[PDB]
Protein backbone atom coordinates (compact mmCIF):
# COMPACT_ATOMS: atom_id res chain seq x y z
CA UNK A 1 0.00 0.00 0.00
CA UNK A 2 2.97 2.33 -0.42
CA UNK A 3 2.19 3.43 -4.01
CA UNK A 4 5.68 4.28 -5.19
CA UNK A 5 6.41 6.40 -8.26
CA UNK A 6 7.34 5.21 -11.75
CA UNK A 7 9.26 6.49 -14.77
CA UNK A 8 8.26 8.95 -17.51
CA UNK A 9 5.73 7.83 -20.15
CA UNK A 10 7.13 7.83 -23.66
CA UNK A 11 4.06 8.52 -25.79
CA UNK A 12 0.40 9.41 -25.32
CA UNK A 13 -2.08 7.74 -27.65
CA UNK A 14 -5.12 9.92 -28.33
CA UNK A 15 -8.28 7.99 -29.23
CA UNK A 16 -10.91 10.05 -31.05
CA UNK A 17 -13.82 9.40 -33.42
CA UNK A 18 -12.89 9.34 -37.07
CA UNK A 19 -13.51 12.00 -39.70
CA UNK A 20 -16.92 12.04 -41.32
CA UNK A 21 -16.18 10.17 -44.54
CA UNK A 22 -18.72 9.74 -47.38
CA UNK A 23 -20.70 12.75 -46.10
CA UNK A 24 -19.89 15.13 -48.96
CA UNK A 25 -20.49 13.95 -52.51
CA UNK A 26 -17.64 14.12 -55.00
CA UNK A 27 -19.62 16.33 -57.40
CA UNK A 28 -21.19 19.49 -56.03
CA UNK A 29 -24.93 20.20 -55.95
CA UNK A 30 -25.70 23.83 -56.85
CA UNK A 31 -29.02 25.61 -56.98
CA UNK A 32 -29.94 25.57 -60.69
CA UNK A 33 -29.86 28.79 -62.65
CA UNK A 34 -33.13 30.70 -62.77
CA UNK A 35 -34.11 30.65 -66.46
CA UNK A 36 -33.85 33.66 -68.74
CA UNK A 37 -37.28 35.11 -69.59
CA UNK A 38 -39.02 33.75 -72.68
CA UNK A 39 -41.08 35.62 -75.23
CA UNK A 40 -44.43 33.90 -74.56
CA UNK A 41 -45.99 31.86 -77.38
CA UNK A 42 -49.12 33.25 -78.96
CA UNK A 43 -48.33 36.96 -79.23
CA UNK A 44 -50.16 38.81 -81.99
CA UNK A 45 -51.24 42.39 -82.75
CA UNK A 46 -54.55 42.87 -80.95
CA UNK A 47 -54.70 46.62 -81.69
CA UNK A 48 -56.01 47.54 -85.12
CA UNK A 49 -55.61 51.14 -86.25
CA UNK A 50 -58.96 52.90 -86.14
CA UNK A 51 -60.87 53.65 -89.31
CA UNK B 1 4.84 0.54 -39.05
CA UNK B 2 4.93 -0.37 -35.35
CA UNK B 3 1.84 -2.04 -33.92
CA UNK B 4 0.62 -3.58 -30.68
CA UNK B 5 -2.29 -5.56 -29.24
CA UNK B 6 -5.05 -4.07 -27.11
CA UNK B 7 -5.91 -6.11 -24.00
CA UNK B 8 -8.11 -4.40 -21.39
CA UNK B 9 -7.75 -5.78 -17.86
CA UNK B 10 -10.22 -5.12 -15.06
CA UNK B 11 -6.90 -1.81 -10.61
CA UNK B 12 -6.93 1.98 -11.05
CA UNK B 13 -3.54 3.42 -11.99
CA UNK B 14 -3.43 6.74 -10.15
CA UNK B 15 -1.85 9.62 -12.08
CA UNK B 16 -0.64 12.74 -10.31
CA UNK B 17 -0.46 16.40 -11.21
CA UNK B 18 1.27 18.84 -8.91
CA UNK B 19 0.09 22.42 -8.47
CA UNK B 20 3.68 23.72 -8.25
CA UNK B 21 5.90 21.92 -10.76
CA UNK B 22 7.15 18.68 -12.19
CA UNK B 23 8.27 16.07 -9.70
CA UNK B 24 11.72 15.33 -11.24
CA UNK B 25 13.19 14.05 -7.92
CA UNK B 26 11.55 10.99 -6.37
CA UNK B 27 12.57 10.51 -2.76
CA UNK B 28 11.19 9.70 0.75
CA UNK B 29 7.61 10.72 -0.07
CA UNK B 30 4.64 8.82 1.31
CA UNK B 31 1.57 8.01 -0.80
CA UNK B 32 -1.81 7.00 0.60
CA UNK B 33 -5.33 7.28 -0.82
CA UNK B 34 -8.53 7.77 1.18
CA UNK B 35 -11.70 6.41 -0.44
CA UNK B 36 -15.22 6.96 0.84
CA UNK B 37 -17.21 4.60 3.08
CA UNK B 38 -20.59 3.76 1.55
CA UNK B 39 -20.52 1.36 -1.41
CA UNK B 40 -24.30 1.26 -1.91
CA UNK B 41 -24.12 4.51 -3.86
CA UNK B 42 -21.51 4.83 -6.64
CA UNK B 43 -19.51 7.17 -4.36
CA UNK B 44 -17.12 4.31 -3.55
CA UNK B 45 -16.05 4.27 -7.21
CA UNK B 46 -16.02 8.10 -7.50
CA UNK B 47 -15.05 9.76 -4.19
CA UNK B 48 -11.33 9.49 -3.45
CA UNK B 49 -8.75 11.68 -1.68
CA UNK B 50 -5.01 11.26 -2.32
CA UNK B 51 -2.42 12.13 0.33
CA UNK B 52 1.25 12.58 -0.61
CA UNK B 53 3.17 13.60 2.51
CA UNK B 54 6.77 14.80 2.45
CA UNK B 55 8.83 15.91 5.46
CA UNK B 56 8.46 19.55 4.37
CA UNK B 57 4.83 19.74 3.16
CA UNK B 58 1.88 17.45 2.47
CA UNK B 59 -0.37 17.38 -0.57
CA UNK B 60 -4.13 16.70 -0.81
CA UNK B 61 -5.95 15.72 -4.01
CA UNK B 62 -9.71 15.37 -4.49
CA UNK B 63 -12.20 14.16 -7.12
CA UNK B 64 -15.31 16.11 -6.09
CA UNK B 65 -14.48 19.60 -4.85
CA UNK B 66 -13.89 23.01 -6.39
CA UNK B 67 -10.39 22.38 -7.71
CA UNK B 68 -10.90 18.92 -9.15
CA UNK B 69 -9.89 18.83 -12.80
CA UNK B 70 -12.44 18.25 -15.58
CA UNK B 71 -10.24 15.90 -17.60
CA UNK B 72 -11.54 12.72 -15.95
CA UNK B 73 -15.28 13.37 -16.41
CA UNK B 74 -15.21 14.76 -19.97
CA UNK B 75 -12.50 12.27 -20.97
CA UNK B 76 -11.33 8.78 -19.98
CA UNK B 77 -7.73 8.02 -18.97
CA UNK B 78 -5.86 4.75 -19.53
CA UNK B 79 -2.33 3.50 -18.84
CA UNK B 80 -0.47 1.27 -21.27
CA UNK B 81 2.37 -1.13 -20.52
CA UNK B 82 3.54 -2.51 -23.92
CA UNK B 83 5.04 -5.85 -23.02
CA UNK B 84 7.18 -6.02 -26.15
CA UNK B 85 8.24 -9.65 -25.57
CA UNK B 86 4.80 -11.12 -26.23
CA UNK B 87 3.94 -7.99 -28.23
CA UNK B 88 0.90 -6.69 -26.36
CA UNK B 89 -0.12 -3.23 -25.17
CA UNK B 90 -2.13 -4.45 -22.23
CA UNK B 91 -4.09 -1.46 -20.97
CA UNK B 92 -5.40 -0.64 -17.49
CA UNK B 93 -7.75 2.03 -16.15
CA UNK B 94 -6.40 5.31 -14.79
CA UNK B 95 -7.49 8.44 -12.95
CA UNK B 96 -5.78 11.83 -12.74
CA UNK B 97 -5.22 13.71 -9.48
CA UNK B 98 -4.17 17.33 -9.01
CA UNK B 99 -2.74 17.91 -5.53
CA UNK B 100 -2.86 21.17 -3.59
CA UNK B 101 -0.58 21.45 -0.53
CA UNK B 102 -2.41 21.78 2.79
CA UNK B 103 -1.61 24.79 4.96
CA UNK B 104 -4.20 25.99 7.48
CA UNK B 105 -7.89 26.63 8.15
Amino acid sequence: GGLTCASAPQGTLRILEGPQQSLSGSPLQPIPASPPPQIPPGLRPRFCAFG
Amino acid sequence: LPSARWQYCGQRAVLVQFSNGKLQSPGNMRFTLYENKDSTNPRKRNQRILAAETDRLSYVGNNFGTGALKCNTLCRHFVGILNKTSGQMEVYDAELFNMQPLFSD
